[PDB]
C-alpha cells in the first residue's frame, strides 16, 4: 500500500503542506495545485526535503515577527484611509471610529511587551471594538434598501475576526508570542477597511 | 492637444 | 509595498541554503513559489504563516525523528573482532541513546541537567575510544579518521551553543536539531572507521 | 536494494511517537520491563511494519472500558487495608497505619463527590489534610527511630511529595477541561506510592 | 543558467535576518534573479560581494541603496541624454532600396524619432508639450501609413513578422499613451524619457526588418 511505501521522513508532506494546500483550494485551485505537485514530486525524489524547508522556514521565525510587527506600526500611517465620503452624521461616526480602532490596533507593539501596561491597552480595545460595532449597526438599520448578501456578510466577519483576536490575546499571556496578536490586529485592521469599502456601496 | 493622441490610440 | 517580501526574505534563502543537499528541487520549487507569489501576490506570506501555525505538529514530528535517530541500523557497526572497536560500537550507541531521549527530559528542568552531564560524559567517552582506536590503523592513513574527528567535534562544539542558546530562548526545536545531527555525525564516525579498517 | 528495508516507513511512526516516550518515563522506575517491552516492539515493528499502529488503534478503541476500570479500581481502594498494614504493636506504626487507611478511604471516595461541585471542594480539602496528616506522621516515624534503611526512605518520601505535587496539579488542570479520568488516573498513582510507603518500612 | 551558492555564501545569508538587511533580500534578490537570466556571472559575483559584506556589515546594503535613491537627478539627467542621442539614425537604417516608397518611410521614421528625442527640452512647458504630444501623434499616424503604403504594395520578403514588428510598435505606442497620463499625476519624467527611448528603438526595428 501507499503508507508503507511512504517514508516516515516524508510525513510533514501531508501533516504540514497539505492542509496548507486544502485551505488554499477553496480560494485558488490553480496555485494549490501547481504548489502541492511540486512538493509531492520534489518529496518523491528526495525524501525528507519538506521536512528540511520547514525546519529553514521555523529557523527564520525572527523575520517573521519583523515583518508582522512592521506591517502594524506602519499601518498608523493608513488610519483615515477609506473615510466614506458620505455627509452623514451617523457616517461620519463610522468614519471616526473606524479610524480610531485602527490607530489603537497600530498602537499594540509599543504597549505589549511590559505586559502591566498592555492590560491597561486591553480594556481600550475592547471598548474601541464594542464603539465600532454599534455604529455599524447606528448605519445599518437606516441603510438597508440596497445589498444584503454582502453587507450582513461583511459585519459577520468583522465579529469573527475581533473575538478571535481576543483569543489570540488569551493565548499571548499563557504562550507569550506576539508575532499571533500582531498578525490578528493585521486582519481586524483589514477587516475594517472592508467594511468602510462596503458601507460605501 | 492631447485628444488627438486619444483618438489615433482608439483607431488602432 | 511589498506584501511579497517573504519570497526574498524567507524563502530565496531557504532554498539557496538547501541547494548543497539537493540543487535541482531547490530550484523547481523556488520557480513554483515565484510562478505562484507573480499570479497571487500575498500567497507566500499566507503560507509562511500556515507552517508557522503549525508549529506543534513539527515539534512533535521533529521529536519522533530524533528518538528513531538512536536504534542500531544495519549499516554502521564495526565488524573488527578487537576490544578497541567494539568498545566504540558500544560508546557510539551509548550516546545515541542518550541524545535519542533528549525529547522526554528537557521539560523537566532538574533531569535534564543531569542528561547534560551524562551527554557530556557520553561525548567525551566516545572520543576516548575514538583516540585509542588510531594507534589500530597505519599511521601513514589516519587521514579520513583524522577529519571524521574533527568533524564530530565541530558538530559536538555546535550543540553546546545549542544548548547555551536554548536556555536563553526555550526553543526546543533547536535542540533536538542539533542533537539529530550530532547522531548521524556519530553515525559517519562509525562509516568511517570501517571504510578504512 | 535492501535500503527499502533499513529506511523507516511512514506507518511505524507510531512506535516513536508514542510507544518510545512510555519506555522512556518507564525506564526511570522499571528498567527491566522497559528494555524488554522495547525490544520486543522493535523486533516486531521491524517484521511488519504497521503493526504498533494496529495495537495502538485497538487500545483507543477500549477508551470507554479502560475509563471504566480506572474509576472502578479506584473505588476498589478502600478494600486494601489489613494490606500493606505493617505488623508493628507501636502507637506512632499504628498512627501511620491509620493515616495510611484514611488517606486512601477518602481518595476511594472521589468517584462519588467529583460530580458534586460543592462537596467536592471540601472533599479536596479533606484530602489534602489527609495528605499532610500521613506526611507528618511519617516524618515523626523517621524523627523518633533513625532507621536501619538509607534514604530509600527518603527517596520514597520525596516521590510521595512529588506525586501528591502532581495530583494538586492535575486537580487545577481539571478545572479547565473536566475531565475526570485524569483525577482518577493521579490518585490511583496517589495511592500506589501511599502503599509503597508502607511496603518500605515493613523490612 | 541558475546562480550557484558556495557553503560559505549559504552560512553567511543564514547569519544575515535583521531588519536592517531586508533590502538585500527585498530589493538586491530580485535583482540578481533578473540579472541571472541574461548575464550569470555577474549575477553570481554580484550577490557573492553584496552577502559577504552585508553578513560583516549589517545595513550596509540600505546604506548603498538611499545613496543611489540620493543622486536620483543624475539618473534623470542620464536618461535625458539617452533620449536626445536615439535620434541620431546610424545610417544603417536608411533603406538601400532607391524607391520613393522606401524613401517616404525613412523620412516618417526619421520625423518620429527626431520629435521623441527632443522630449527632454519640451516637457518643462506646457503648451510646448502639449505642441509636442499633437507632433507625435501626426508622426506616429503618419508612419503607420507609410507601413500599409508599403506593407502590401510592394514587398512581402521571406518574413511576414513585418506583421509582428507593426503590433508591437503599436503596443509600445499605446504604452507611451499611457505613461504620458501617469506623468499628468506623478511629475515623474523619468517613467516618460524611458517610455520614449522603447517607442524610438521599435521605430528602428521596423526599418531592420527590411534589410536583414
Amino acid at each position: 500500500n501507499e503508507a508503507e511505501t511512504t517514508s516516515m521522513v516524508s510525513m510533514p508532506l501531508y501533516a504540514v503542506m497539505y492542509p496548507v494546500f486544502n485551505e488554499l483550494e477553496r480560494v485558488n485551485l490553480s496555485a494549490a495545485q501547481t504548489l502541492r505537485a511540486a512538493f509531492i514530486k520534489a518529496e518523491k525524489e528526495n525524501p525528507g526535503l519538506t521536512q528540511d524547508i520547514i525546519m529553514k522556514i521555523l529557523e527564520k521565525k525572527s523575520v517573521e515577527v519583523n515583518f508582522t510587527e512592521s506591517l502594524l506600526r506602519m499601518a498608523a500611517d493608513d488610519v483615515e484611509e477609506y473615510m466614506i465620503e458620505r455627509p452623514e452624521p451617523e457616517f461620519q461616526d463610522l468614519n471616526e471610529k473606524a479610524r480610531a480602532l485602527k490607530q489603537i490596533l497600530s498602537k499594540i507593539p509599543d504597549e505589549i511587551n511590559d505586559r502591566v501596561r498592555f492590560l491597561q491597552t486591553i480594556k481600550d480595545i475592547a471598548s474601541a471594538i464594542k464603539e465600532l460595532l454599534d455604529t455599524v449597526n447606528n448605519v445599518f438599520k437606516k441603510y438597508q434598501y440596497q445589498n444584503r448578501r454582502a453587507l450582513e456578510h461583511q459585519k459577520k466577519e468583522f465579529v469573527k475576526y475581533s473575538k478571535s483576536f481576543s483569543d489570540t490575546l488569551k493565548t499571548y499571556f499563557k504562550d507569550g508570542k506576539a508575532i499571533n496578536v500582531f498578525v490578528s490586529a493585521n486582519r481586524l485592521i483589514h477587516q475594517t477597511n472592508l467594511i468602510l469599502q462596503t458601507f460605501k456601496t | 492637444a492631447t485628444r488627438e493622441l486619444d483618438e489615433l490610440m482608439a483607431s488602432l
